[PDB]
């Protein structure tokens, strides 16, 4: 073909990743499900902090896919104990998230996935949203999803609840679990089970009321839980400031209606007010 | 979205006249590749506009009555793909009966319109070794067909449009009372507008329109208004008179399209069955 | 270096759609199905596909090739 390996990246479930001439090449059923979604969502999407598809070609049933050569993920700066994250460094890596969050959700599409390591940042510091193996566009009234989606300890309460039909409010959930994962270096909710990620989150940030998500009853694998009282934010994130304590709680809205989208996120006085983001070209580097 | 969709980009064309050049050129390096190989047996290009308009029909016919049942997304998102692929390429190197069923297995992978091999093949009227056979060729031409259409899989419809015209239309434009009244025309005139090559011409939006005005005026109402009013045409003319335009082009293709005839077709199919047959 | 919020600029190419939180409002919401409990405990407001159809009708409307 037209690229030639360097060095073997990583492996997965559906594929493997290397490095090539530079570009990363993740290598009766046909053409994989997984494979034809990142083709056909990359195609349709260019934004700086999403990933870019630049070229897919194979053999037969066998594909490969040609995306830019990142850098690390947030999951590697987060679990690197040398690197300290200045509240400028979390402000930028959450303004790039929501602002390839934002163009996503105006496509009208989910990327049901985010986790530290689905955010990849390349050599100069940009952060671009990958892995849409489970991305779905959203707003169609009569097609139904799947409540399994997003890994356990970033999934959001409606999910777990069981959830077909759903919006932003999975991403922005996600978004928080993210936030809290860099503000803390270790995972906000981190579950074995379905039921225990309920039960950590009721525990953390308190038992949900009919008041605060009205319709929680109705969803299908809605179960009444012991009504935790939560800790109190500013006692989970010391060293938050209100204002980031104001976007924290609205990505943590139990009510998914009421949770932040991403817009309103990035108009949220946390953003505009001092630091500014660090630079990409300034991020920590491990 | 449309407005930034490799559909605009790539898929929607400037002409009639750029399209038969396209097919033209596929017709002609069939005849050179086969010539370099080794002539009656070709097929003109016209031929191959009456046989790929045959075999549409007959992805149409195969959607329709497919199990579970496809929905109309789907069933778009293959046609679109069968006259995408064969803009750029001839029936006799690549057969249409295989090309549409693999047009549909991509549609309903694409679609997100989750159906097993098994069932999809088994929608086909065929012994189980044909059934077999089939997706076998299926399997084959998957890639071929993907490369084809450059790796562009998202087709924009214009039911969704459609769709929300209705509720602009409900909702801002009262002097139509029942818009609903112009569904069942305007889904005709859609259907009638998909057999031609409008879908590579027009968005997916004036489609949409157009065939609401079109029941429209065939209703016997005017909604001239919704345009120059409910539109905000009126602040640009030029605006206004590019899409009557449009529109009038669209409803041009429609009258002048000819169903292929049952005798051309049953002669075209010999010379095509030669033509994969032989070589 | 202070950050500072401005909208995404994308020409659709077609007339002005309302925006999401207007519609109940402008009465578009009176002719799409409302949302069941269980979609909106989940999320999903009768709003989003009202909003994303209209987006749809109007996207590339005056666009030529
Ligand atoms: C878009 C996609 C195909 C892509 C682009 N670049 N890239 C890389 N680049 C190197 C690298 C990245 C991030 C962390 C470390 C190394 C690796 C990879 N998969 C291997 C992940 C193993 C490490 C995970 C630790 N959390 N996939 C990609």
């Amino acid at each position: 073909k037209r690229y030639e390996k360097l060095d073997f990246l990583g492996e997965g479930q559906f594929a493997t990743v290397y490095k090539a001439r530079i570009v990363a090449i993740k290598k009766k059923d046909g053409i994989n499900r997984t494979a034809l979604r990142e083709i056909k969502l990359l195609q349709e999407l260019s934004h700086p902090n999403i990933i870019g598809l630049l070229d897919a070609f194979g053999h037969k049933s066998n594909i490969s896919l040609v995306f830019d050569f990142m850098e690390t993920d947030l999951e590697v700066i987060i679990k690197d104990n040398s690197l300290v994250l200045t509240p400028s460094h979390i402000k930028a890596y959450m303004l790039m998230t929501l602002q390839g969050l934002e163009y996503l959700h105006q496509h009208w599409i989910l990327h049901r996935d985010l986790k530290p390591n689905n955010l990849l940042l390349d050599e100069n510091g940009v952060l671009k949203l990958a892995d849409f193996g489970l991305a779905k566009s959203f707003g169609s009234p009569n097609r139904a999803y799947t409540h399994q989606v997003v890994t356990r300890w970033y999934r959001a309460p409606e999910l777990l609840f069981g959830a077909r039909m759903y919006g932003v409010g999975v991403d922005m959930w996600a978004v928080g679990c993210i936030l809290a994962e860099l503000l803390l270096r270790v995972p906000f909710l981190p579950g074995d089970s379905d039921l225990d990620q309920l039960t950590r989150i009721f525990e953390t940030l308190g038992t949900p009321t009919e008041e605060q998500w009205p319709d929680m009853c109705s969803l299908p694998d809605y179960v009444t839980f012991k009504s935790f009282p939560g800790i109190p934010l500013h006692h989970i994130f010391s060293a938050a400031g209100d204002d980031l304590l104001d976007l924290i709680q609205g990505l943590f809205l139990f009510n998914p209606c009421a949770r932040i989208t991403a817009t309103q996120a990035l108009k949220m006085k946390y953003f505009s007010n001092r630091p500014g983001p660090t630079p990409g070209c300034q991020l920590p580097r491990p | 979205m449309y407005h930034n969709s490799s559909q605009k980009r790539h898929w929607t064309f400037s002409s009639e006249e750029q399209l038969a050049r396209l097919r033209a050129d596929a017709n002609r390096k069939f005849r050179c590749k086969a010539v370099a190989n080794g002539d009656p047996v070709f097929l003109e290009p016209h031929e191959e506009m009456t046989l790929c308009k045959y075999y549409e029909k007959r992805l149409l016919e195969f959607c329709s009555v497919f199990k579970p049942a496809m929905p109309r997304s789907v069933v778009g998102t293959a046609c679109m793909y069968f006259k995408r692929f064969y803009l750029n390429n001839s029936v006799m190197e690549y057969h249409p009966r295989i090309i549409m069923l693999t047009c549909a297995f991509l549609a309903c992978k694409v679609d997100e319109f989750n159906v097993s091999s098994p069932q999809f093949v088994g929608n086909l009227r065929e012994s189980p070794l044909g059934q077999e056979k089939a997706l076998e060729q299926i399997l084959e031409y998957e890639l071929l067909l993907i490369q084809q259409l450059n790796f562009h899989l998202i087709v924009h419809n214009p039911y969704r449009p459609f769709e929300g015209f209705l509720i602009d239309l409900k909702t801002r434009y009262p002097i139509l009372e029942n818009p609903e009244i112009l569904r069942k025309t305007a889904d005709d005139f859609l259907n009638r507008i998909a057999l031609t090559d409008a879908y590579l011409l027009y968005t997916p939006s004036q489609i949409a329109l157009t065939a609401i005005l079109s029941s429209a005026s065939r209703a016997g109402i005017t909604m001239e208004s919704y345009l120059s009013e409910s539109l905000m045409l009126k602040e640009n003319r030029t605006c206004l008179s590019q899409l009557l335009d449009i529109m009038k082009s669209m409803r041009n293709l429609v009258k002048k399209y000819e169903p292929p005839r049952s005798e051309e077709v049953a002669v075209l199919k010999q010379k095509l069955e030669r033509c994969h047959s032989a070589e | 270096a202070l950050y500072e919020y401005q909208p995404l600029q994308i020409e659709t190419y077609g007339p002005h759609v309302p925006e999401l939180e207007m519609l109940g409002r402008l009465g578009y919401l009176n002719h799409v199905r409302a949302a069941s409990p269980q979609d909106l405990a989940g999320g999903y407001t009768s709003s989003l596909a009202c909003h994303r159809a209209l987006q749809d009708a109007f996207s590339g409307l005056f666009w030529q090739p």
